[PDB]
């Protein structure tokens, strides 16, 4: 289910291969080319598509430009080398622009930027202003 | 000293039993002392007869050696010589190589690495008794080139005919 | 032995012999995976 | 005694090299033995060819526009000719030892105690089993003790060598003649 | 007949006949007689070619000329022997019914593998160094004998061998 | 603290070149080290006064005796 | 399959200046630092992709895949967090009504109320 | 009609199969040169490769060193031969004790700590070896002359 | 082997083998008669380039002191100079034989273009078609052009010089 | 890991969710302000500090505020 592509160099080096590697796929509804994020257009089949990138901003890049086709139903895993899949994105199903119930804040501080405390008044505890 | 020298030719009649007064055996391991044993003893061979070869029947037609002196000859001979000599022994090393990857014996087994006269028997015992000679020659003419050379630096340590001293 | 020899012989082992085994030092110690 | 403390406490001072069999260790003994012996030879050889002037032209220097500044000792004083030819022999010798540390053979003496060679365990046997002041009396001939009891006999030699040529205001070949009733000169 | 036999240029191309010089056996059991007796006189021609032209003489023809010119030279009655020797030969060699072309074992006279050979696979090799040298021979009586009558060096690199012989 | 600079956990787990230009320019910031306390910290800057001490009396030193043995004084 | 492979890595988190490991981990569990190409025959680490006669090209054969039933199951797996919450909300049997009847990712992607509309048929 | 595809038929993988890269001449070099052979032990592929170098290294220091326009210009040349493969050889030590560690290796392959170390001890002797036997070589040349 | 090759064969004369030369061949003798025609068209094709720059005066090599005549300066070249050209010949001829080796070998394919293209393509064919037959050409010009050195004397362009 | 925090300034826009490049903040419900949502981090191992959420985030000061530390491959963002 790879999309019509001749190759190029700019593909995954041997990090996919010994650290981690992303997929993404998704459904066209008609042959269309576009702009492969490692240089050079592809033609996308009809169907499910199947892409492997390096990281996860190509990945997200590619989304970006298939959302101005019209296509949502991308999905974005990370692949480790032993074989293990990380579904990463839309993590819930949902996309993250669109606010989901059964989501928890996460990293909110309680008050405006202005509050956090002062450096000198932290020294030696280990820890950031922006984190006490 | 090692048990394998139990079980490897070189005891003889001069020695039926194993000679190895130092215990050397218990440092260098069986297999490579005896390939270099044999490496040494037919260099050593080859060395005895050129030791005095050119001396008895004769140099070659050339003015590059003029000297019969074996040692004076080293630095008068053309060092293009001395290059094709290391040359033509890194063939042969090569050549040694490649028979024992080809489950070939320099060192008395079954199929020789070199048997260019066609001299190697069948028989396991007749197979022994040529090692043994090859062994005996071998340490005899390690005997004779140190000999020499200790004669010829130091005249009179060692009873070599004064015509091939 | 005279010390008018140092510089001779002293000169190599600083400006070479040391900033080479220095150098190879310092890269056995930034390769180190566990260091304490 | 102070002698287990010493090592001890130098190896927790420094862990990375004495792994490798570096500093006061028995393979260091060992080796350092093994090359003072063989350096008695080369010093006992110099003094004899200096006293029978068997080395050509000793005392003339290197000429400059043949081996260049790098011969030189002070501007374009150069170094003799005995001092050259004494430091190509010692060259001689580096390069087999350089070839031995860099190459060893599967059954050599390494330099260091490196785990991934063949010897590395009969190196640690041998090395516990060597130690104390006494050489051992019951092992003799070509032996790791006869090795370990000469090898620190050469570096007492070299040392007392010194500070003798030291006291008496004389130059080391000096000792070396004076010590062998002057059979050299 | 074929590439399973001695002489075969290599495995690749097998028995090498772009004449087409051999279609049966007997054809080639013809063609391997004559070659390797071609190849045997032609050793034996370098060797004496070789030999005498480097300036060696038998004991009587310690003037006659060396290459060629030695069958214009020298008389008839001295070259009549070499006819009357050969010719006692051919009628003496006889081949054994049953083995290879030139195996000549049937002879009145012992011949035959003796201590040189033992296996199978000694003969074969021994065979094709014999009918090797045999061709290379050919070539180089032929070439010996081209380059004496175009410049007069059949060595074209040096005149005559200076041979060693220590004894 | 496993690698290279072992004073800096964010350091020593960058897998980058980085990690080591910045252990070299951070070893003297003793301040932001990780774990330091404000007595080690004074403790730890003794020390390395006495060091540099140490250097600059070496220098005088060597100055005195490069004029001694080879200048002309 | 294990939903903490990820987060299960060597990355010690620092007690400043570091985020630590987020919703999936810092870092991949498996160190990069590997050898370089090898000779005919050998594998450079333990699950190199033997380049056959061309080994110093190894590293450009891949090893690592997503067939679409791994991404189907794991795209379950990782999400089953998710729709509980939505049936929680909405209210097993009732999901496997909902989830065939119009899709996973659709069950997902809709509403607890809407959800109520579609179980409104059967 | 096409003489470029993607490498190993993976469009993503970040290579080509060119003339360069795929064609039977680089092919058969390089899976006949020493470092991939089959068959080597890590001594003789580290002897191989020494023998190679050192044979070359010579002749830079030997015609354009400082000391070339001397009669000991050769030896000269050689020892500074010898020099570089010192500092080479130090380079391939270090290079093996970063990349493998100082534990002991469980396997064979040349990619590990006591195979790199046998590799780095053939390519010393290799090239030293092959820097004297220019040495010697480059001591009478012959103008092969009859 | 006459069922199965495409290559070389082409207008005016069709198959050519009228002696007959390839009847009853096996097809490992006719992959060697074919490498064999490819290898000495392109060693003629390289030799002719060669000679033609020779004769006309550029070989600007050895400070442009050797004879215009490609014959003259074959000798005055020194032996080095043929030694370091036969050993490196050589070489390539080794590694050739490593590629022959290979399966699925096309006789004449030291590039090993097969792994991307084969004789079902027409283009692919007709370029080949033009190797061969300049090889052809080239190996009767160079016989002819060496006729004429030797035995005519004359080293250079004897059929459109006459035009202009 | 870079640090990526939201204070309670945020009027649930959007905008800095919609210029994250590497997906690391979503959108989540909250009563601190009309919109009823507020941003969030929760995959900050992802983070690339490009700080284009920052640029896109309307109040002031900020409401989204990424503070650059530990450095992996991730932050990084290699492709080797
Ligand atoms: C360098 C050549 C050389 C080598 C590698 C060997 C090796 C061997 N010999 Mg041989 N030997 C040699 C020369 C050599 N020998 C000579 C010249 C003689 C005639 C005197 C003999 C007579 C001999 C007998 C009678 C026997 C051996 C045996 C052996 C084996 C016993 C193991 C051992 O410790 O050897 C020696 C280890 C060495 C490292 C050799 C070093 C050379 C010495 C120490 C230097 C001093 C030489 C001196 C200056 C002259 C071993 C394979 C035994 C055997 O074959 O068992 C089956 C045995 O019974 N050897
Ligand atoms: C130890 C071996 C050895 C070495 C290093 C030398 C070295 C030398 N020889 Mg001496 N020589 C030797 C043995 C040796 N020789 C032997 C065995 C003979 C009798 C054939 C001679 C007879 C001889 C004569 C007449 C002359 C020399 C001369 C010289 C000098 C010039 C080189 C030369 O032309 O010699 C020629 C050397 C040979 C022909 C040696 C034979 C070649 C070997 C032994 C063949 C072995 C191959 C074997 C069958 C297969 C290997 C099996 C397996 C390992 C693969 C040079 C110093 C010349 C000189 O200047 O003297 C003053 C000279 O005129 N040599
Ligand atoms: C191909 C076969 C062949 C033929 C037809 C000849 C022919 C000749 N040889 Mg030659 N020769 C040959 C091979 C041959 N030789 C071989 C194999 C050797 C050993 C190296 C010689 C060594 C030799 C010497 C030293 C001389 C000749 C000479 C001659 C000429 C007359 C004397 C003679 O018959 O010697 C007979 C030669 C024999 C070898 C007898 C062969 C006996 C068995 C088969 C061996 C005559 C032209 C003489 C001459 O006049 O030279 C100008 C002369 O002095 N030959
Ligand atoms: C080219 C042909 C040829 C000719 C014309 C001769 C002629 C001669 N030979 Mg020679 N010889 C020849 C080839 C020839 N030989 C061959 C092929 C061999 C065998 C290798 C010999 C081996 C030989 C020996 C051993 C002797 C002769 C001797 C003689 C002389 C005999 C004495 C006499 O008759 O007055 C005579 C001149 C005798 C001689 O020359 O004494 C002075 C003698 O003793 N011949
Ligand atoms: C970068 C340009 C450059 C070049 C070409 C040179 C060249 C030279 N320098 Mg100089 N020099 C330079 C910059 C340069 N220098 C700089 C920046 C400094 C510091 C200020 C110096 C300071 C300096 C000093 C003090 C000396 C020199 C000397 C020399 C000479 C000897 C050097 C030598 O033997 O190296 C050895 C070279 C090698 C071991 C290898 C060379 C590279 C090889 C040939 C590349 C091969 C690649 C191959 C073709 C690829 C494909 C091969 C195949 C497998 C496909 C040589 C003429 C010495 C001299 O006496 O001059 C007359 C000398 O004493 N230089
Ligand atoms: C590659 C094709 C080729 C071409 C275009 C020529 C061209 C020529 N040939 Mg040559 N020729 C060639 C190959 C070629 N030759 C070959 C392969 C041979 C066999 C060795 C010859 C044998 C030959 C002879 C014997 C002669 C020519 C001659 C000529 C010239 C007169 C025209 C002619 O004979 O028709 C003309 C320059 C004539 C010539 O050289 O005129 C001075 C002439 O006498 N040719
Ligand atoms: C006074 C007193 O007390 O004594 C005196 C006596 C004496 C003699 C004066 C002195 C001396 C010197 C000594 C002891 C000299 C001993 C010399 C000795 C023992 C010399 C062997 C040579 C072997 C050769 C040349 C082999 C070539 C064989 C070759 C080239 C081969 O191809 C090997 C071969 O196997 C294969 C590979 C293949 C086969 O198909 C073919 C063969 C079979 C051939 C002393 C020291 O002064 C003491
Ligand atoms: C009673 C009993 O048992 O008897 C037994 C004993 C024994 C000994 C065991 C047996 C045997 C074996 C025998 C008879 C072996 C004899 C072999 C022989 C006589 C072999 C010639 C080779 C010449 C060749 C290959 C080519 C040369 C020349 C070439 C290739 C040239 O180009 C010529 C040349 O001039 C030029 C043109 C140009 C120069 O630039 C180069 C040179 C100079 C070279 C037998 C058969 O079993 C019989
Ligand atoms: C059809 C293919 C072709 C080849 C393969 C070829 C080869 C050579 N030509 Mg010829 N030639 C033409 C065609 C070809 N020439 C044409 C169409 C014309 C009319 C303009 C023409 C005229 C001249 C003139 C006046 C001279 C000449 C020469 C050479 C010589 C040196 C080559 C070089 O170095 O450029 C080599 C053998 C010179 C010469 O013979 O010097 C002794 C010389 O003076 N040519
Ligand atoms: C391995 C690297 C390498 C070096 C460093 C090198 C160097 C020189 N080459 Mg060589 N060369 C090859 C490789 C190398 N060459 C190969 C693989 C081949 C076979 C394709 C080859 C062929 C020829 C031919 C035909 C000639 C030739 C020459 C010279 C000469 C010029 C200076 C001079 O000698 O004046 C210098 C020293 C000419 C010559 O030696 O003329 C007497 C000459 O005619 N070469
Ligand atoms: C007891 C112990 C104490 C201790 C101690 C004391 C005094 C220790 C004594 C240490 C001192 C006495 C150790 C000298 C060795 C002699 C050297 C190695 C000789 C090398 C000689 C060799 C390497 C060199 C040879 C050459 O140079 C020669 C000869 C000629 C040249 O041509 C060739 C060569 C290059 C080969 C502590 C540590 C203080 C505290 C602890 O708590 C208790
Ligand atoms: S800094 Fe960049 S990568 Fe990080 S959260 Fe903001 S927009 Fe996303
Ligand atoms: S952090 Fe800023 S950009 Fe993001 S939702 Fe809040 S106000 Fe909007």
């Amino acid at each position: 289910p790879f999309p019509t592509f001749g190759g190029s160099t700019g593909g995954w080096l041997r990090a996919a291969e010994v650290e981690e590697k992303y997929a993404i796929t998704w459904t066209s509804t008609k042959e269309q080319i576009f702009e492969m994020p490692t240089g050079g257009a592809a033609i996308m089949r009809n169907g499910e598509n199947l892409l492997y990138l390096a990281r996860k901003e190509q990945c997200l890049a590619l989304s970006t430009q298939l959302r101005t086709f019209k296509i949502n139903d991308y999905k974005i895993y990370r692949i480790f080398p032993s074989g293990e899949v990380q579904y990463l994105h839309p993590k819930d199903g949902v996309f993250p622009e669109k606010v989901n119930p059964g989501r928890t804040s996460v990293n909110s501080r309680g008050f405006s930027i202005g509050k956090n405390p002062n450096p000198a008044s932290i020294k030696f505890s280990g820890i950031t202003t922006y984190e006490s | 000293y090692a048990s394998e020298l139990d079980s490897m030719t070189g005891t003889g009649i001069e020695s039926p039993k194993v000679f190895d007064p130092l215990n050397l055996s218990d440092y260098v391991p069986v297999d490579w002392a005896r390939r270099a044993e044999l490496s040494n003893g037919r260099s050593a061979m080859l060395a005895t007869v050129g030791w005095f070869f050119p001396k008895v029947f004769g140099t070659f037609d050339s003015t590059d050696v003029t000297t019969t002196d074996p040692i004076d000859a080293i630095m008068q001979a053309d060092p293009q010589w001395w290059a094709q000599w290391i040359l033509i022994c890194g063939v042969f090393e090569t050549w040694k190589y490649k028979k024992e990857m080809e489950g070939k014996s320099f060192l008395g087994g079954a199929d020789p690495a070199v048997d260019y006269l066609k001299l190697w028997p069948a028989d396991a015992a007749a197979q022994e008794e040529m090692k043994t000679k090859e062994l005996k020659n071998a340490r005899l003419a390690m005997i004779g080139i140190a000999g020499f050379a200790a004669n010829h630096f130091i005249p009179g340590s060692c009873p070599v005919p004064d015509f091939i001293a | 032995m005279a010390a008018s020899f140092l510089p001779s012989i002293l000169v190599p082992l600083v400006g070479l012999i040391f900033p080479a085994f220095s150098m190879a030092l310092f890269f056995l110690y930034v390769q180190t995976d566990d260091i304490a | 005694s102070v002698f287990d403390d010493a090592v001890k406490d130098w190896a927790e001072e420094y862990p990375q090299f004495a792994a490798w069999g570096w500093g006061p260790s028995v393979q260091a003994e060992i080796w350092n033995g093994r090359h003072a012996m063989f350096g008695w030879v080369v010093m006992c050889a110099c003094a004899y060819a200096k006293g029978h002037g068997l080395i050509p032209d000793a005392d003339q220097t290197l000429d400059l526009k043949e081996w260049g500044t790098l011969a030189t000792i002070s501007g374009k004083n150069t170094i003799t000719n005995e001092r050259a030819i004494i430091l190509i022999a010692n060259v001689h010798a580096l390069m087999v030892g350089l070839a031995a540390t860099i190459s060893p053979n599967s059954f050599a003496d390494t330099l260091l105690l490196d785990p991934n060679h063949p010897m590395y365990e009969w190196q640690m046997e041998r090395n516990s089993k060597l130690g104390g002041v006494m050489p051992n009396l019951g092992k003799m001939g070509v032996t790791p003790e006869a090795e370990l009891a000469n090898g620190r006999m050469a570096m007492m030699g070299i040392i007392t060598c010194i500070a003798y040529s030291g006291i008496q205001g004389q130059s080391m070949i000096d000792t070396i003649n004076e010590w062998v009733g002057g059979a050299y000169f | 007949d074929f590439s399973g036999e001695i002489g075969a240029a290599n495995a690749e191309l097998g028995c090498w006949d772009p004449l087409n010089f051999c279609t049966d056996q007997a054809s080639f059991d013809k063609m391997r007689y004559a070659e390797l007796k071609h190849g045997r006189v032609a050793q034996l021609a370098a060797w004496g070619y070789a030999t005498t032209w480097s300036g060696a003489r038998f004991p009587g023809c310690e003037d006659f000329p060396a290459g060629h010119e030695a069958v214009l030279k020298i008389g008839t009655e001295n070259l009549i022997p070499v006819l009357v020797v050969a010719g006692a030969l051919e009628t003496l060699w006889k081949q054994k019914e049953g083995s290879f072309p030139g195996d000549f074992s049937a002879t009145s006279f012992p011949v035959g593998f003796g201590p040189f050979a033992k296996t199978e696979a000694d003969m074969i090799d021994l065979r094709t160094k014999e009918l090797n040298n045999g061709r290379a021979a050919m070539m180089g009586i032929l070439g010996m004998i081209v380059h004496e009558q175009i410049d007069g060096k059949p060595f074209i690199f040096f005149d005559k061998f200076e041979i060693y012989a220590p004894f | 603290a496993t690698k290279f600079p072992k004073f800096s956990q964010a350091l020593a787990q960058d897998p980058a070149t980085r990690r080591i230009w910045y252990g070299i320019a951070t070893a003297h910031d003793l301040e932001a080290h990780d774990g330091m306390t404000e007595e080690n910290l004074y403790q730890k800057i003794f020390a390395s006064h006495f060091g540099h001490l140490a250097i600059i009396f070496l220098w005088t030193s060597g100055n005195l005796f490069h004029v001694a043995w080879q200048g002309n004084f | 399959v294990d939903l903490d492979y990820g987060m299960k890595n060597s990355y010690v988190p620092a007690t400043g200046g570091d985020g630590g490991q987020g919703q999936f981990g810092a870092q991949s569990p498996n160190d990069w630092r590997v050898a370089g190409t090898s000779p005919v025959g050998e594998t450079s680490y333990a699950g190199a992709a033997d380049g056959g006669e061309e080994p110093w090209f190894a590293e450009a054969i891949s090893t690592v895949s997503l067939d679409l039933q791994k991404a189907d199951e794991t795209l379950k797996a990782f999400t089953k967090d998710a729709a509980a919450f939505k049936i929680e909300e909405f209210a097993d049997a009732a999901m496997e009504e909902l989830v065939g009847k119009l899709g996973y990712s659709k069950f997902l992607e809709m509403s607890t109320k809407q959800l109520m509309k579609t179980w409104g048929t059967l | 009609a096409n003489f470029i595809k993607p490498y190993n038929d993976d469009p993503f993988v970040g290579h080509l199969a060119t003339p360069i890269t795929s064609s039977s001449l680089t092919r058969a070099l390089l899976k006949n040169l020493p470092a991939y052979r089959f068959g080597l032990t890590p001594l003789l592929r580290g002897l191989e490769i020494g023998l190679a170098h050192g044979y070359f290294l010579i002749g830079p220091f030997a015609q354009l060193g400082p000391l070339r326009n001397s009669d000991i210009g050769l030896l000269a040349g050689f020892l500074s031969t010898i020099g570089l493969i010192l500092i080479l050889t130090l380079g391939l030590t270090i290079y093996g004790a970063a990349a493998f560690g100082q534990e002991k290796s469980n396997g064979s392959e040349l990619q590990t700590k006591k195979s790199w170390d046998q590799f780095k001890g053939g390519f010393f002797v290799g090239a030293c070896g092959s820097a004297g036997f220019a040495f010697i070589c480059l001591s009478s040349i012959p103008t092969f002359a009859l | 082997w006459r069922d199965e090759v495409v290559v070389g064969i082409t207008a005016p004369v069709g198959f050519f083998d009228p002696l007959g030369l390839s009847k009853g061949k096996d097809d490992a003798t006719m992959a060697y008669y074919r490498e064999a025609e490819l290898k000495n068209g392109r060693v003629a094709m390289a030799a002719c380039l060669g000679w033609y720059l020779n004769a006309g005066g550029v070989h600007p090599a050895f400070n442009s002191e050797l004879s215009n005549d490609p014959l003259k300066a074959m000798v005055e070249l020194p032996a080095v100079g043929w030694l370091q050209f036969v050993l490196g010949c050589g070489a390539i001829e080794w590694l050739g034989q490593q590629i022959k080796e290979r399966p699925g070998y096309v006789p004449g394919d030291l590039l090993g273009a097969s792994y991307w293209v084969d004789n079902s393509d027409e283009g692919w064919v007709m370029y080949q078609n033009k190797e061969l037959n300049n090889g052809r050409l080239a190996m009767l010009a160079i016989v002819g052009m060496v006729y004429q050195d030797v035995f005519v004397g004359d080293y250079g362009d004897m059929m459109y010089k006459q035009l202009v | 890991s870079h640090t990526v925090k939201i204070y309670d300034t945020c009027i649930g826009c959007t905008q800095c969710v919609r210029a994250c490049p590497t997906d690391v903040l979503e959108m989540v419900p909250w009563d601190g302000c009309k919109s009823g949502q507020i941003a969030s981090s929760p995959r900050v191992e992802d983070c690339v500090g490009c700080k284009r959420c920052e640029t896109a985030c309307p109040t002031d000061f900020l409401s989204v505020r990424v503070y650059l530390g530990a450095e992996t491959t991730r932050s990084l963002g290699l492709a080797y």
